[PDB]
């Protein structure tokens, strides 16, 4: 039961950034995985979810067409490919395990969209 | 992965009589046209077995004991029952045994498992590999302390057109399994008849087992709501559980070598007669088959109501000891002593008893006890025994050949040695 | 489904009773409504699921009620560790969150 | 006996305990609580270390003040004096006997009768005979020719609906 | 498992789990060859009084 995010940093507007989530301590291949973000001082905003087998994916309306979520069940990793980033996408992005709701949350990766 | 399942349909447990079922080949030996009598854990004839249903939403899968063995039979048409679970507490604190059947294969593990309440196998569709997979992570959450794994051909293979009977045993270190597949058309309960169970495996798990539970499958095809105590339907598949006991059976063998019949010698006096005469046919007459004996109900312990302790302290912890040629003798009488504490004490380097063991010494009364004490050297300690020779045993202290007692010695170099 | 939480800020002291509300723009399916706690610098933590089911390890001063479009989270006797932001969430038709209620010390 | 001596040459203190089973009041006993005595029942008894199984009853055998145990022809214990209350109790081995099964052939019936040889109908359609306690055979006043012999003038047969009669 | 006797072909249908057969005296009656799963009868070598 531990999630460690990686890939955060600064990215110029319009460019791309790929986040990764390494999982350990649970049967990773049997849980759906979500991404959630939180802008500084603002509320939680759901971003995307991928089913346990990677067959079904869904995205927030604000990121449709720009983000793609994937997972590798053999390496216990989930990835979020973020394309054409906007200044309004700057936030802490949390990796979280489905229990539905999310009962295990990662510490989050800080993504700053800036020149 | 650990969802509960708590549909509430209460029905009382049903019982049935196992007319003649649970017979298994006790050994891997071939016999033909011979009657053989053997004692082993069997299911007594016409035994009172419980009955559990899984028909609709009634599900019966409680945790049952594993006192000495189990006769598990199942009338099925869709292979709803996938396997079983064995253990004491069925939680991560102890090891537990698992048996599950994938399509055309079996999975067996001995890990410390953390089973959730009301486990089961889940069936879904995967949308890749294009095939309905059978992920087993609903049964157990975690698997620690794994020591054993094993894979083999399906144990269970194809209203109820087939009958699968199983026999489980937990002999010293081996988990033994006997199985048989019999087709039948009866739909209500067990079909009266005879069929022997052939051995299947003998797993050397080497653990302690007191409880066991069964594993079944669920159908959620017509619709699927969110995971909860709902949205599941179980086809008609029932199973019966019977506990084995040490019993003496008389087994029949045909030309081929199959059993085809047997007799429980303690079922009735007629069975006693059949076993005594080593035949399934008894001619007209009177036969002597056994002996009636009234057994005792309780023990009676009587001793004189005296209260005193034997002065072993002034014999063992005596300040000074005697020379072996002038060995001192102490006569112990009219007292109560605990030899268990003496044997427990590790101060003694030699503690050999003859004609009686010290563990079985603190429950036997004697009229007199003599405590002879002296000092000798190391290599002469072995001479203090019945039928020994040497300077000490010949000229100083001789033990009879019919000696009944114990010889105790310990190194006294710290007390009986001087610098000069 | 838009979730509107109220009030925006709640100012109370330890020992008092807190009532937090969540309103959905559409009826929530299967009572699929959850509550989450967030302290500054920390990830969210599940408190309540199934509208009324307490998560493992959550003390009994937390209780959930409501149905349909109107849900309530009640904290019966506030403790200092309970002062935080609370988010409600529905998980019956996609996954959407409320804007949060801050529970601060008065 | 010097400290620097080898272990084989170092001093050892030896204590030899010898136990004698003189047929007498055994005084040296090991720590064991006594129990109450139950009369007229089959029990496993232990009197001053002497064990056995039998029914303990009252007796009229006048043991002499120095006598503690009695013995039978086979040298087995016949009676004992209770070590706490100086009374003489007879030891009668618990009731036993052979078990015979009286049955017609399996080509006729699977009904059987059981004869408990040389016992009373106590410890065990019950007919008491001098051969033992016969259970399962109906006692019939009418005499017939002997069919399945039992003993002491009593025979059994399978007759009338049919059952075993004696 | 050792012994003396004549090993011949047999028509005794041992079950897949059965490896050895025994006679009334508990002596070995037949064995399954550990290399080729066939059943061979064991007949003690001819003997008699003179
Ligand atoms: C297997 O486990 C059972 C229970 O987990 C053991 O039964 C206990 O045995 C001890 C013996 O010292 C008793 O004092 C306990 O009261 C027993 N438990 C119960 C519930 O009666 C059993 O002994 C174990 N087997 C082995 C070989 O250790
Ligand atoms: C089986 O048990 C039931 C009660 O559980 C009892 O009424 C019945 O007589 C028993 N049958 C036998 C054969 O012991
Ligand atoms: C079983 O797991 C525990 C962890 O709780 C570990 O300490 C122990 O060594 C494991 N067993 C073996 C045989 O290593
Ligand atoms: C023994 O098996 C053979 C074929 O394996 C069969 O023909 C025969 O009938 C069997 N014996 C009996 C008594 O049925
Ligand atoms: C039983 O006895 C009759 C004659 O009394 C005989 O014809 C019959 O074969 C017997 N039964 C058997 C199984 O041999
Ligand atoms: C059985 O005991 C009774 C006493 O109740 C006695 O009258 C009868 O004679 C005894 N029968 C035998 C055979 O000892
Ligand atoms: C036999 O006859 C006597 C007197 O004629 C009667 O007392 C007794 O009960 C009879 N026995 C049976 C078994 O009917």
């Amino acid at each position: 039961v531990q999630l460690v995010e990686s890939g955060g940093g600064v990215v110029q507007p319009g460019r791309s950034l790929r986040l990764s989530c390494a999982a350990s301590g649970f049967t990773f291949s049997s849980y759906g995985m979500h991404w959630v973000r939180q802008a500084p001082g603002k509320g939680l905003e759901w971003v995307a979810l991928i089913s346990y087998d990677g067959g079904n994916r869904y995205y927030a309306d604000s990121v449709k067409g720009r983000f793609t979520i994937s997972r590798d069940n053999s390496k216990n990793t989930l990835y979020l490919q973020m394309n054409r980033l906007r200044a309004e996408d700057t936030a802490m992005y949390y990796c979280a395990k489905d229990r539905y709701f999310m009962d295990v949350w990662g510490k989050g990766t800080t993504v700053t969209v800036s020149s | 992965q650990c969802v509960n399942l708590t549909t509430r349909t209460q029905l009382p447990p049903a019982y049935t009589n196992s007319f003649t079922r649970g017979v298994y080949y006790p050994d891997k030996v071939f016999r033909s046209s011979v009657l053989h009598s053997t004692q082993d854990l069997f299911l007594p004839f016409f035994s009172n077995v419980t009955w559990f249903h899984a028909i609709h939403k009634r599900f019966d899968n409680p945790v049952l004991p594993f006192n000495d063995g189990v006769y598990f039979a199942s009338t099925e048409k869709s292979n709803i029952i996938r396997g079983w679970i064995f253990g004491t507490t069925l939680d991560s604190k102890t090891q537990s045994l698992l048996i599950v059947n994938n399509a055309t294969n079996v999975v067996i593990k001995v890990c410390e498992f953390q089973f959730c309440n009301d486990p089961f196998l889940g069936v879904y569709y995967h949308k890749n590999n294009k095939s309905w997979m059978e992920s087993e992570f609903r049964v157990y959450s975690s698997a620690n302390n794994c020591t054993f794994e094993y894979v083999s051909q399906p144990f269970l293979m194809d209203n109820f057109k087939n009958l699968r009977e199983f026999v489980f045993k937990n002999i010293d270190g081996y988990f033994k399994i006997y199985s048989k597949h019999t087709p039948i058309n009866l739909v209500r309960d067990l079909p009266q008849g005879f069929s022997a169970l052939e051995p299947l495996v003998d797993l050397p798990i080497g653990i302690n087992i007191t409880r066991f539970q069964t594993l079944l499958a669920l159908h959620r095809s017509y619709l699927t709501p969110g995971d909860s105590s709902s949205g599941w339907t179980a086809g008609a598949a029932a199973y019966y559980v019977g506990y084995l006991q040490p019993r003496t059976f008389l087994l029949k063998y045909n030309e081929n070598g199959t059993i085809t019949d047997a007799v429980d010698c303690a079922l009735d006096p007629l069975s006693e007669t059949k076993c005594t005469l080593k035949s399934f046919t008894v001619e007209k007459g009177i036969y002597q088959t056994s002996n009636f004996r009234v057994q005792p109900t309780e023990s009676i312990v009587r001793f004189p109501n005296i209260t005193n302790l034997c002065p072993f302290g002034e014999v063992f912890n005596a300040t000074r000891f005697a020379s072996v040629y002038a060995w001192n003798r102490k006569r112990i009488s009219n007292c109560v002593a605990d030899y268990s504490v003496l044997y427990n004490s590790a101060s003694f380097s030699t503690f050999k008893c003859y004609g009686v063991s010290p563990t079985k010494l603190n429950d036997l009364c004697f009229t007199n006890v003599y405590a002879d004490s002296f000092v000798i050297r190391g290599d002469e300690v072995r001479q203090i025994a019945p039928g020994q020779t040497g300077k000490i045993a010949d000229y100083n202290y001789k033990l009879p050949d019919d000696f009944t007692g114990c010889v105790i010695a310990w190194n006294s170099n710290n007390l009986d040695s001087k610098v000069g | 489904i838009q979730l509107t939480q109220s009030p925006g800020t709640l100012s109370l002291s330890p020992g008092e009773r807190a009532t937090l509300s969540c309103r959905a723009s559409q009826s929530i399916s299967g009572n699929y409504l959850a509550w989450y706690q967030h302290k500054p610098g920390q990830a969210p933590r599940l408190l309540i699921y199934g509208a009324s089911t307490r998560a493992t390890g959550i003390p009994d001063r937390f209780s959930g009620s409501g149905s349909g479009t109107d849900f309530t989270l009640t904290i019966s006797r506030l403790e200092p560790e309970d002062f935080a932001v609370y988010y409600c969430q529905q998980y019956g038709s996609s996954y959407t969150f409320g804007q949060g209620t801050k529970v601060e010390i008065k | 006996f010097q400290p620097t001596n080898g272990v084989g040459y170092q001093p050892y203190r030896v204590v030899v305990l010898s136990f004698e089973l003189l047929h007498a009041p055994a005084t040296v006993c090991g720590p064991k609580k006594s129990t109450n005595l139950v009369k007229n029942k089959c029990v496993n008894f232990n009197f001053n270390g002497l064990t056995g199984t039998g029914v303990l009853t009252e007796s009229n055998k006048k043991f002499l003040p120095f006598q503690q145990f009695g013995r039978d022809i086979a040298d087995t214990t016949d009676a004992v004096r209770d070590p706490q209350t100086l009374e003489i109790l007879d030891i009668t081995p618990c009731s036993f006997g052979g078990v015979s099964v009286i049955t017609p052939g399996t080509n006729t019936s699977n009904q059987v009768a059981v004869l408990y040889q040389d016992v009373n109908c106590t410890e065990v359609n019950v007919f008491q005979t001098r051969a033992g306690c016969l259970i399962g055979a109906e006692h019939v006043n009418n005499s017939y020719e002997c069919d399945i012999p039992i003993g002491a003038g009593i025979c059994a047969s399978y007759q009338t609906s049919q059952s075993i009669i004696a």
